[PDB]
This record gives C-alpha cells, structure tokens and sequence, in this order.
C-alpha cells in the first residue's frame, strides 16, 4: 500500500520548451500541470524548482502568490564560525530534507487564491501554469556549444538533461520524486537542423510559419516520474536500427560509422532481456543518444538512454567492444527495472538496484561464460569488502540516523558520498545473488516477471493511481511476491545482510587426524574489527581428496571452534588411478608433494561465494599449488594465485609456469599468474638459474621460431594470447635484480619489442598493446642516485633511462601526428612521464601536465594530466598547484572533469589530518568551507565530494591547524 | 569478443513436498510404529470414532462435494491470478492436503510391499518418457496428465520402444512405471471424518509397476539407521522447544517419552544432555529449560537436519523388520535394505542383476529380482 | 493433532451406482438425505441405503494397495491417504480376491507370490496363556492317528 506525502495527485504535465538560443545558454518555456487535490483547504501547493526564474504561476486561470526559497543554497550562514563538518553534515541533511518532495515540501510554494476554495473543498481538478526560463543554467541541463564558426548546426553543438536521482527540478519546476507518476506531453521547439529527442513517442513534427524552426510533440502515456524525464537536442546524426525498428541511434556528426558499428550488438541485449524476464520492453520506443562532456558514461530515463560518446569504436578496436558492450547492457536492465518499476521511497531503492545489477550478471553470464561471471563476482566482492572493513559499512534499507559511523546522511541520495553510492549497488546486487542462492533461479525469475506484470497491468489503467501505485516497487511487497512463489521466507537473510550493514571475516586452520581419520576445521572470526559483524548460519566447505570432491555443510555457532569432518581413503595412491575433480572429470596428478598420511589435497571455505566474506585460510604450499594447477574453478585459482605469494618455493614457481604455458585455462588466471611469477621471482633472487622469469615463455609462445628476439608481426586474431601478450612485458618488467635495479635483459627485450612492431597485417588497432609497452617500461624505471641532491639536467642522465626517454618522446611526438584511439599513447606517456618525474630523473615540473590539462583536449588526456598535478602537488607540498586545483575545481566547464579532480584529490590527498604540512592554513579551511558550503551548490556531486574531501583533510572535528 | 572461458575443460558437461511434510509434522510422519501398527504399515484399518457425529450409532447420510471442490478451484485460480499469474506453491497447510477439493488420481501398486513408499503429503511427479520413432516422427502421444520428456536412454531396466510413450512416477524415492486404467463403473471414493461422510467420484486409476528405487533403505542396526534414529529425535526436541510459550523455552520429558516410547534411559536424554539443563529447584521444576548460550537452531537448519525421504527409507526399513521377525536366507534377501543397495549398486555399473530369482515381488515369470550378481 | 484421513471405495449395484452418480454429479445437499450408510458392529457389515432402498454390504479386503494422489497442476502428486478396503454392496469371506482394475484379477491367485499373508501368532498368546496353568505336561511324535 502506496499513501502520498504529497496532499495532491498529479496526473498529468505538459513541458513545453521554447527558445533555445545557444549563443546565450537560455531557454524559455512554461509547464502545466493538473492536480486533484486529495485533502481539503488544500491552500498551498509545494513544487520543486531549481535555478529557474519563475515568471508567473496561474492556477485554472486566476492569478496566483508565490514564494521561491532555497535553503541549500547556502547551508549554513557566512558569519558562523563553525568548522567541524559534523555540523555540516547535519545542516545539509536538514536542508535537503527542507526541499525533499518525498515529505510534504518543496521549494516553491504557490498559494491557492481564494475563490478556488470552494472548487479546492469538494475536491475538483487544479491546472497550474507556470511559465519560467533558465537564464544560463550551472549543472541544470549542459549547454555543449564549441568555438568554431558557422551556424549551431555547423559547428555541433547540443543539450543534454544531466544529473543523477533527482535532478529535473534544475530544468523544469515539477513533483521530482519518484513516486508522483503521471502522464506526459512534451514539446520543444528547436532550430530547423537539429533534432530533440525527449521520452515517450514522437507524435508529430510540425515547422513553425518562417519554416526556421520546427516543434517536436512527444507524448508519454506510460506513467513515469518526473525523475525519468529526459532531453537531448542537438544536429544528431539519425540511424534507424536495422533489427529492430522501434529503436533509433542518435549520434554527434561524423560518427556515423562509428554508431553503425558499435550499436549493432543492442538487439541482442534486448532479447536477453526479453526472454529471461518474460515481459516485453515495456516503452513503445528506445533512444540511444551519444554526447559530448557526459555527466556519468551512461544514464537511463524512461525510454531513453544518453552515453557518451567515447563509448563510440570502430570494427578494428577490440578491448573496448566489452566495456562499450556492458554498459548498453547495464542501460537496459535499467530500463526495465529503475524506469519501468520505480521505487516507493528512498528505502527500498537496494530492491532496483539489486535486480538491475543481477539480470545484468546475468547477462553477462550468458554473453561473457561463467568464468568470466565468477571473476566478475569475485572482484566485486573483494570491492565490498575492502570498502567495508575500510570505512563503517553499506546499509541497505536503513530505517528512518540508522548509520552514525560515516560522516554523511544516509536519508537522502544527494547527501551520499559517490563512492558510498557505487558500493550501494554493488552490495544490492550481490545480496540479490545471495537470495538467488537461497530460493532458485527459475523463482527469482518469476518474482521479476510477477512484479513486471503488475506493473504492466498498472501501466495501462486511466484512473490516477487508484492502480498506478502497482508500478511502484517496497522491500515489504517485494519479500511478500518472493513468499508467494516460493513458499519460503528469506527474512533471516534479510535481517542479516541487507538490515544490518557488515561483512564476515573467516579465519581458518585444518589439522589431519590420521588416527581417527578425520579433518578438524578451526574456523574462528574475527567480530571486532569495525566493519565485521557474526555469522551464525551454516557453511559450505568443500574438500578435495584422493577420491574426488566432497561438500560438507557446518553450523558455525557463537561458541563454535573445531569441525570434525570425515575424510575418505587413500587408495587412488596404492594403485595409479585418475582422482576424480570437481565436475565429471578426472586427471592425473604428481603426487610427489602430497604428505604420505593424509589423503586431502585442498580445502575451500565457502567455495561459491554464499556469504559476504573474507576468507584467511591456512593451508600447505603444495595444497595451494596443486589447487592452481587442477581445480575447475576460476576463483580458487585466482587465490592460489594470491597466496602462492607467499610461498617464494621452485615448486610454485613451476606451478604459475605451467598455468602460463596452458591454453584451455581462463586468460584472467594467467594475466595473474604473470605477477605472482614476477613477485616470486623478485623474492628468490640469488637462487634463480636461467634467464629472467616469463622472457624464455614468450619467446616460446609470441616470437618466430627462427629469430628469438624478433617478435612475430601482429595478428591480434585470438583475443587471449592478445591480452596475455600485451600483459606479459608489463609484469616482466617488475623483476628486480640483487642490486634492486632492473636488468638490462629485460629492458633491452621490452625496447626490441617495441622496435620491432609491425601491426600492418592485422584487422585491428595496436594502441592498446602500445600502451601496455608504454606501461612496461614506466615500471623498469627505478629510483636515480642523486649525489648531494645534484640538478636532474641532461649530462647526468642514467644511461638507462636515456633509451626509456627517447621512446616516450618518439611515441608521444608521434600521438601529436598520427594519433590513437583514444589517445592512450598520450595517457600511457603522460604516466611514464610522472613516473620518471616520481623518481630522480626528469625535473618534477608540472608545466606540462598543466598543459595537457587544459579545456581543449580530450577528456583521457585531461584526467591523466590532472592525476600527474595531483601527484606532484602530494609529493612537492606545492601551495601553487594546489590553488590551481581548487580553481580548475570552481569553475571548469566540464562537470566530469571537476568531480575526477576532487576524486582524485580525495585518493591522494595533499595532506591527512595526521600530517603538520606548510598548506595547513586557516585559508585552506575557509577555502574548502566555502566550497561545501556555496560554490558546489549546482552539482550535488561536486558537494560531497567537497565533503569527502573535508573528510579526508581534516577529519570529522574542528580542524585542528585554525585558532 | 568472444568467449574466451575454456569451459569445456573446466565444466566438461527439484521435488516440493508441503510444508507438513518437510516439517516432519506428527501425524503425517509418526515418530514410533508398535508392532499392530507396523503390520498395518500403510494399510490403515477404518477406525471407530470415540466422539463425532459418526461416534453415535445409526444411518449417517453421506454429503456431496461438488460446489466445494469448483469453489476451491476457483478460489486458488483467484490466488494464482492475483500472484501474477506464474506457478504458485498451494500447499502449506495440513488442510490443504484434504481430499475434498483438488483433482484427486488413484495409484494402485502392484507389489505387496514395496521397497520404498511415499508417506501423505509427500509430491511426486508423473513424467511421460517418449523415444521419437527412427527419422520422422508426429509428436508424443498427449497424455492428461505429466509433463512430456524425450528420453534417449531409458531411465528403467528395459529400453523404450521407437514410438513407444510410457508414464512414471519420479520423485526422489523412486522411479515407477504407471499405466493409466479408467475407473470401474460401481466404486465411488467415501471419505470419512469424524463430522461425517463425502463423495467423489473417480475417473482416473493409474496402475504402479515395479518401482526402481532411487534410495539406499539402511539396515537394522546399521551406522545411518542410528544416525536417522538420533536426528529424527534431535529434530522432535528442538521442535518442542520451538512451540514452548514461556520463555527460558522449556519442554518436559514425558512428551518426548509419550512420543518415543522404545526409547530407554540415556538414548531419548543423550539429547537432551545438549541444549537443555533440568530445573528442578523452585522455578520451572521439573522442567528442561533451554540453555541461555544455545542458539535455538532456525526452521531451514531444523528441516536440513532431517528430510522425509530418509523418514521414508526408515520406515521400510523397520516394516521389513517386523515382516521378517513375524516369519521366523532367501526372505532376507527380499528385504529392502538389500533390494537397494542391489539396485542402486547395478545403476552406477558396480555389479549386475539376476533378473529371475527369488526376490522377485510377483512370484512368477513377471518382474524383476534386485540381487546382486558378480559382473563376472 | 491431526488424524490420517481413512478412505475407502464403495461399490454399489450398476442402477443404483448410476442414480447415485447423477446426484455426486449434480451436487445438491438432497444427495445427502438419499444416500446414507449404516456400519454394524460386527465391523465387515453393512446397509448402504440408496433413495432410502437398504442394500446389503460387506467391508472386504484388497488384494492390492491403492493410495489416493491429488495434484494442482497435474505435474506432481502428493500422496493423500492408503486404500486397502471396499464396502461392496448388493475371514476369508472379507477377502477380495481380484483387483480394481481389469488386468487385475484374481491377482491374489494367480499375479501374487505365494510367501504367506498372516491368525497363527494370536493362536499362540492363547495357548501360551493356557500353558500358565501346568504343574505336568505331556507333548508326543504322534503318527497317524
């Protein structure tokens, strides 16, 4: 049951856009909206309006009174001298909740004029026309337009909605919650050779009477929040998708091809969707518009999806057709499912996001194979984790504060920290696999199309919600449809890992009973750590011994220490016989290494992830060797990779060599078998014998059999010895000698590979594998000896770094005239260019970071430019680079671009709260005060990371370096 | 762009009893059989009512139910329909599990004891096996009832026929041929309860082959017999201590003697030697009362201690036990335990079968005898 | 507590079985005035009385075990209750030899194995209770005599 915050029910509104004029970032329009008041002396009606200037408001015809306030605007006073950000946290949070129009309040407030009281009493229909304009709108709605001549058409520029949550109060007063569905019509009239695209369908398009501009009528008869309301006007380059013809593609000019391409996998995205789910797309039409200066990579509104357009490659560029391929995906099962069902409150949104992320695994588990699904799980739950155990906790569903060991509020989505808001949905989604591990797949699937088919018949009715509440999701229907098709509850599973906001920590130990025959477990956990909590329900484990594989489940207690499992024979060792593994297969296995008394050859605590956990196990070096070399699972591969660190052995070193040389294992375990061999290699310097670790393999596997230091011309065909060959120099370059310096075999390999390039014979692009090169010999570079702090100048050069040096000029030289895909030489170099500067070789002058940082260049460029000026102002103390940081913070034109650089300025802070710097003055506390205060007051995502940043520098006190 | 997850050297290649059921709830699973009772193992006699309406002597006039089943039909496609219209689950109570309401089958067996027999409340699925005739072939034939499986390898002993359709029951017991007969034209189904009579009528009797077990009966005396006996008892004490009202949790000890009565001294106390501590000072006297440390365990843990087909296999295994002691080597390989292991053995290709023998449950040349035979 | 349900099949004369099938079928409480059944105290006794007309009845004893099977969705069936006993209308005389279905007939004669059935253990409490009062007993070979 859905009752308003609101005492009104809007039912429908008209957008109508006008005047749209480029040159002076400025739109004009009105907005009509129909409500039925459902509460008597209704008097005042509270809207959500943000940087537009309200002109005037008439209600069903009559002239009406109203007031605008915005109160964060400026959160707290000027003449306050408060400075903890306690303080501000509380009074942003208040703030926020003053303008929330998921209470009863809003910004604007009309006031009903008086001989509508009676038409308000008996409660008859209210028409609201406001009529506004945005003057020149900061982070409402981004204005692209760029300097070169010629008409607005000509010269490409364009619209675009941006924001997150919402964020459609900052381009049209409206209700902008996501629980005020209504229907819509949308007009905008734009100039004559541009196109707006907007939700719902396009009715007509009609021209204006000069035939100089033309209106663009959509309507939206699904009811949608205006949340979901989005806009893209611009000289859009149209594709009609040729598999399915209701969905239209939507580029900038001269990409074209590049939007042929790229959106040609969509359709079957869209039968995924559509067959695992058993509803259709919900929307008449789908919309794929690429940008220029995104807000985020990809947004979802309601039939409407707006990404960047450096998502746009060509047929000859692979390492980027995944990533591009995953985001479309991510957009659609956004749009089924953040779109189409919405969210009743701002709880309950772990519910959307959980079944967006988890059809979108899904998806991934089909398009990408299983393993490459675990490895996907496995890192996200390392993410969580380590976030976790980092900072307080996620809590999904909280309880309106639920959450008082982080310093922000968690009542509302503009008050979240970004990355707060990424572990979110990556805790929604792995807490919907853990209901898809208690109650079945083919349920969970069912619960979906239940909840879509609900809404699907809700999204059809007229009646003004007396059904189009059916579209709005709870965590309590969404658990009461999971106890309809099941029969279970999952209210233990609830409780412990969405109410409660902490991860598990395992710690485990075996010992073999050889008298006895059994295996005692030690599991013990650690529930005092601040991120921990305790696991009491039962765990799988899973022992792999002579004869095969075996699960046990144990009930780990409060008091519980020591688990008794039984063990089986051990006469797979009498005879020669194959052990029998985790699936139907078996192998035969040295067991040279193997203990004569005890048939276990590996453990696995919790193999399939059905906990949110840290595992610490302690098993023997040749357990975890023969767990890398036999196991049929990717993850436990992947932490026999992990601990085998630690075991610096030539047993183990023949265990990473052979899954090198094995084809028919995943690529990711072998691209990570490269760095364990290397750091192996680094630890048992003085006992290796031949040459350098992995530079005999690739001679082996990636250079001609006659030549062994010529490397064979590029064929990039196989897309797994691609990725192996372009990371095996990048962890070969990491070996480091007695003398800690890299040795000259290595260096002199990665520069013939390097020379002895030929890409003309391949049907794909080389940047990649250049960079990667790029990349392998920033990592060669070690720190210089400088005598009594000598001048870096060109005579006392190291003889080494002179090679490294004259490769990265003639590959960033050559970027400037032939250039790459997306400039990733140019990042690659910048990288070994701050690299070199880290170390005593190159002067540590950021001039040319600050050039490359400038506006007109590519965005890669710029945050790798700006990730250099962050790094030189941490290492420098520079007070210079930092004023330029906080200026470029203030006012570029980018928004991404800002919130990367108080991202990364939160990563590698200057200074932390420990730290006495020189740039701990009372002027940077009243600089970085008045950044959270105004300043960031248009983004709600440059404040808090203005917050963070506070956080991060001086802490949740009263900043200590002040009087 | 591709696959790129050697899968195919990584990875080289379902039952929903009722909530009764899975819960082990007293009368649907009894937790001691006396000998009477052990006799008249599925065969329950038509007992007298003590009070009722059918208590007093004299006419009693039998009531039909036909607005009843439609309306409960009708009532749970009103469910179904407002769940969004996908396969719901309908049985959670023991009065779901009526005979009164639903489409009611018959299943005759053809065995006088079988190795393996469903308890009430249990599910079971009929599966229609159906090998596609050489080359071209129409379809299965449509049957009634069952969902309708192309099997290439015959699941029984036998192999099926080109164009050959043969029903099954298949749960996690057994697997059995069925044979769709229709009712005879005189016999009507009575239920009786102690408020009165009812009438169905019957239209579909499915006759029951020679079933092929699924699951290993243990042996009197052996280590999973002891096992089953001790969380069976474990599973009754912590469901008593569930359903206590005042809290410390505390239960006595002459329900769980009313309930196991065979039990002697330390075996029905050895478990509650753990979780429990004996007031019997002032307060709760004569009481077990729950420790204040022992977590109670939850309901999912409690139902993966025991499942109904392990309460099954015991139940013909102490049934046999009785069969076999009443009649003072050739019965003892009829015995259950034995057939099992015999059959499930055959099936992974350990030994083989002599298919004529003395353990065939008919008597003559029909049926199969599951004794084991050296493959040799 | 919950008792197992007891059902049993009833087998009337073919007219009979008719008209009471018309009134299962029309499914009126007047069924429940018509049809009315009277169990003696003898236990293998009866009258069913149809339309008011007593027919005589006996409770015999299957050959075969029969278990009634319900199902919601025709896919899976859940095992209701144990039928071993039919109240035909019109000891070894509440012994039925044939079966329900047609190809089962007479099974207990010809399709069931000859092990046994039961009688002989009951004879032996009573003699063991007889046995009590002895003071001399006297057992033989015996012959033919």
């Amino acid at each position: 049951g859905f009752e308003s915050p609101r005492p009104y029910k809007l039912t429908h509104q008209v957008v109508c856009i006008n005047n749209i004029n480029f040159q002076r970032k400025s739109v004009v329009g009105f907005v009509e909206l129909t409500i039925f008041p459902t509460v008597a002396n209704l008097n005042r009606i509270k809207l959500n309006s943000k940087q537009c200037r309200i002109y005037r408001v008439r209600i069903n015809d009559l002239e009406a009174a109203f007031i605008y306030n915005d109160p964060t605007l400026e959160v707290c006073h000027s003449e306050s001298k408060q400075r903890n950000l306690n303080y501000f946290s509380n009074a942003y949070a208040a703030a926020v909740s003053a303008v929330d129009p998921d209470a009863g309040n809003g910004e604007l407030c009309i006031k009903v004029p008086s001989e509508l009281w009676k038409h308000v009493d008996e409660l008859k229909v209210l028409k609201i026309h406001i009529n506004f304009s945005l003057d020149q709108p900061k982070g409402g709605l981004h204005f692209v337009v760029p300097s070169v001549e010629g008409s607005m058409a000509e010269r490409g520029a364009h619209v675009f909605s941006c924001g997150y949550q919402n964020s459609t109060r900052f381009w049209f007063p409206c209700v902008d919650s996501y629980s005020e569905l209504c229907t819509w019509k949308l007009e905008f009239t734009v100039d004559a050779a541009m196109v707006a695209v907007s939700n719902g369908d396009l009715v007509e398009t009609v021209y204006t009477h000069d035939m100089r501009k033309k209106t663009f009528h959509y309507m939206l008869t699904i009811p949608t929040a205006a949340s979901n309301i989005s806009l893209a006007i611009g000289p859009f380059e149209i594709l009609v998708d040729p598999y399915m013809h209701e969905v239209t593609h939507f580029c900038l000019p001269q990409l074209l091809p590049l939007l042929k391409h790229t959106t040609s996998y969509l359709h079957e995205v869209f039968e995924f969707y559509e067959e695992i789910l058993t509803c259709r797309y919900p929307y008449s039409c789908f919309k794929t518009v690429f940008i220029d200066e995104a807000y985020v990579e990809v947004a979802a509104y309601a039939s409407m999806s707006i990404f960047s357009t450096n998502l746009l490659h060509s047929a000859m560029i692979i390492d980027e057709t995944p990533l591009t391929r995953r985001c479309l995906a991510q957009s659609l099962a956004q749009q089924f499912f953040g779109c189409f069902i919405s969210r009743m409150s701002w709880s309950d949104e772990w519910v959307l996001k959980g079944i967006s992320g988890y059809i979108y695994g899904l998806w991934m588990k089909k398009t990408f194979g299983v393993n490459e699904y675990r490895h996907w799980i496995k890192e996200e739950l390392d993410k969580i984790v380590a976030y976790e155990l980092k900072t307080g906790g996620v809590l999904l569903h909280p309880i309106f504060n639920p959450a008082s060991h982080l310093h922000f509020s968690i009542k509302h989505p503009h008050t979240l920290s970004w990355e707060y808001y990424s572990m979110f949905q990556c805790k929604a989604h792995l807490v919907m696999r853990l209901i898809e591990n208690r109650i079945s797949m083919e349920f969970m699937l069912q619960v979906f199309n239940k909840l879509l088919s609900l809404a699907s018949t809700a999204s059809s009715q007229k009646f003004q919600s007396h059904m189009w509440s059916q579209m709005l999701v709870s965590t309590s229907g969404f658990l009461k449809s999971i106890s309809n098709v099941s029969g279970k509850d999952i209210q233990p599973l609830i409780k412990q890992w969405v109410d409660q906001s902490g991860v598990v920590k395992f710690y485990g130990s075996f010992a073999f009973n050889r008298k006895r025959n059994v295996l005692e477990l030690e599991i013990k956990q650690d529930y005092t750590s601040p991120g921990t909590q305790k696991y009491v329900g039962p765990l799988k484990v899973t022992v792999q011994e002579l004869d095969g594989s075996f699960n046990h489940t144990l009930q780990i207690e409060e008091n519980s220490l020591k688990h008794d499992i039984p063990c089986h024979s051990k006469s797979r060792r009498n005879k020669k016989k194959k052990i029998p593994l985790m699936n139907g297969e078996e192998v035969d296995m040295d067991l040279s290494a193997m203990d004569a008394d005890s048939p276990l050859l590996w453990i696995r605590i919790d193999p399939d992830m059905s906990v949110l956990r840290k595992v610490e196990f302690e098993q023997a070096d040749f357990m975890w060797q023969y767990q890398l070399r036999y196991e049929r699972d990717v993850v436990a591969q992947q932490e026999s990779i992990l601990a085998l660190e630690k075991f610096p052995t030539p047993a183990s070193r023949l265990a990473l060599t052979d899954i090198l040389e094995q084809e028919q294992c995943f690529y990711r375990v072998r691209m990570s078998a490269c760095f364990c061999l290397a750091k192996i290699a680094n630890s048992m310097v003085s006992t290796w014998t031949g040459p350098p670790a992995m530079k005999s393999l690739f001679t082996r596997m990636f250079c001609c059999k006659s030549c062994p230091n010529i490397v064979k011309t590029n064929n990039f065909m196989s897309f797994q010895s691609y990725f192996l060959q372009k990371t095996m120099p990048v962890a070969m370059a990491l070996l480091r000698d007695v003398h800690n310096l890299c040795p000259k075999e290595v260096l002199t390999f990665i520069l013939d590979l390097i020379k002895y390039n030929d890409n003309r014979k391949n049907k794909f692009s080389d940047n990649y594998y250049r960079a990667e090169m790029i990349d392998a010999l920033a990592n060669s570079v070690t720190p210089a000896v400088s005598v009594n702090n000598e001048v870096r100048t060109l005579d006392n050069l190291n003889p080494d770094v002179r090679l490294i040096l004259e490769e990265i000029t003639r590959f960033l030289n050559m970027e400037k005239l032939l250039p790459s895909y997306r400039h990733t030489i140019t990042v690659s170099c910048l990288r070994a260019i701050r690299v070199l500067q880290k170390n005593g070789h190159v002067p540590s002058d950021p001039a040319l970071f600050k050039s490359y940082a400038e506006y007109g260049h590519f965005v890669d460029i710029r945050i790798a430019a700006l990730e250099a000026v962050v790094d030189y102002t941490k290492v420098d103390r520079s007070y210079e680079e930092l004023q330029w940081l906080l200026n470029m913070i203030q006012n570029d034109p980018v928004p991404y671009v800002r919130h990367k650089i108080l991202n990364m300025l939160t990563k590698n802070p200057p200074f932390t709260k420990n730290m006495e710097s020189p740039l701990c003055n009372e002027a940077l506390v009243d600089q970085l005060w008045k950044l959270m205060n105004s300043g960031t007051s248009h983004d709600w995502r440059l404040r808090c990371g203005a917050v963070d940043l506070y956080f991060t520098l001086f802490g949740l006190s009263r900043p200590s370096c002040l009087p | 762009p591709w696959n790129l997850s050697n899968d195919e050297y990584y990875y080289p290649k379902i039952i929903q009893h009722s909530i009764p059921a899975v819960e082990l709830r007293q009368p649907f699973f009894p937790t001691h059989m006396g000998p009477i009772k052990l006799r008249q193992f599925h065969r329950p006699p038509l007992k007298k009512y003590s009070f009722g309406a059918l208590s007093q002597p004299g006419p009693h006039s039998v009531q039909p139910l036909l607005k009843h089943i439609k309306k409960k039909a009708k009532m749970r496609e009103q469910e179904r329909q407002a769940s969004g219209g996908g396969e719901m689950f309908f049985m959670r109570t023991p009065q779901d599990l009526t005979g009164k309401d639903g489409d009611l089958i018959l299943a005759e067996y053809s065995e006088e004891n079988g190795p393996l027999m469903m308890q009430v409340g249990m599910a079971t699925k009929i599966k229609n096996y159906y090998k596609r005739k050489p080359g071209k072939d129409p379809g299965a034939p449509d049957c009634k009832y069952g969902e309708t499986v192309y099997c290439h390898t015959s699941p029984f002993l036998g192999s099926l026929h080109p164009g050959q359709l043969l029903q099954a029951f298949e749960n996690n017991l057994f697997r059995a041929p069925i044979y769709l007969h229709k009712m005879p034209e005189t016999d009507f189904l009575i239920i009786r309860t102690r408020q009165g009579y009812y009438i169905r009528e019957l239209v579909d009797i499915f006759v029951v082959g020679q079933q092929c077990p699924l699951f290993e009966v243990p042996g009197p005396n052996s280590k999973r017999a002891n096992t089953h006996i001790r969380d069976f008892l474990q599973v009754f004490i912590y469901r008593l201590f569930w359903k206590s009202k005042d809290r410390p949790r505390r239960i006595r000890m002459e329900d769980i003697k009313k309930a196991f009565p065979s039990h002697s001294e330390s075996s029905i106390r050895k478990r509650l030697k753990l979780c429990a501590d004996f007031k019997r000072t002032g307060m709760d006297s004569n009481w077990w009362v729950l420790k204040s440390d022992f977590r109670l365990p939850t309901e999912e843990e409690i139902r993966a201690m025991v499942s109904p087909e392990q309460c099954c296999a015991y139940y013909s295994m102490i049934a046999a036990e009785q069969r076999l002691k009443d009649a003072g080597d050739d019965e003892v390989r009829t015995a259950p335990w034995n057939t099992t292991r015999a059959f499930i053995a055959a099936m992974k290709g350990k030994c083989l079968l002599e298919v004529t023998g003395v353990a065939d449950p008919t008597g003559c040349g029909e049926g199969f005898s599951y004794v084991k035979i050296p493959n040799k | 507590p919950h008792e197992l349900e007891s059902q049993f099949i009833l087998r009337l004369p073919p007219e009979y079985a008719s008209t009471v099938r018309r009134a299962v079928q029309s499914g009126h409480v007047n069924l429940k005035d018509r049809l009315t059944i009277e169990l003696h105290p003898d236990g293998r006794h009866g009258i069913v009385r149809v339309d008011r007309v007593p027919l005589a009845s006996k409770l015999v004893d299957l050959p075969c075990v029969m278990e009634s099977l319900k199902t919601i969705d025709k896919k899976t069936f859940y095992k209701t209750a144990d039928i071993c006993q039919m109240l035909v209308s019109t000891e070894k005389k509440f012994i039925w030899n044939h079966g329900i279905t047609l190809p089962l007939k007479n099974v207990r004669k010809r399709r069931f194995r000859k092990t046994a059935k039961k009688d002989v253990e009951k004879e032996v409490k009573r003699l063991l209770s007889t046995d009590a009062e002895a003071v001399s007993t006297r057992w033989e070979i015996i012959a033919e005599d």
